[PDB]
């Protein structure tokens, strides 16, 4: 639920509205074959028996 | 080859992603006796269904 306020009419927040999750890096990447992605699938089944 | 041991298909887990040909994802641990040099040695793996 989000909530009315007055408070944050002035737009100026250092990052105050914008707080991100988690850790993550990106970079431009060339794919794998099909097969390939098939074999991840089924490794990470196996080695969590509990999820 | 001419030693030669199946494996222990007792853990089954098998999903039916596809009905033509199945699928399905095993592990375990097998004892095989060591095979002489020059030579290859094999693994068989069973399935429940027949055919595969």
């Amino acid at each position: 639920l989000c909530s009315s306020d007055s408070g944050t009419s002035s737009g100026l927040l250092p990052s105050d509205r914008v707080l991100w999750i988690g850790d993550v890096a990106c970079q431009p990447m060339t794919p794998i074959p099909e097969e390939t992605f098939l074999e991840l699938k089924s490794f990470s089944q196996s080695e969590f028996p509990d999820i | 080859c001419d030693e030669m041991v199946h494996a222990d298909s007792k853990l089954v887990s098998c999903r039916q992603g596809s009905g033509n040909m199945k699928e399905c994802v095993t592990t375990g641990r097998a004892l095989l006796p060591a095979v002489n040099p020059g030579q290859e040695a094999c693994l068989h793996f069973t399935a429940p269904g027949s055919p595969d």
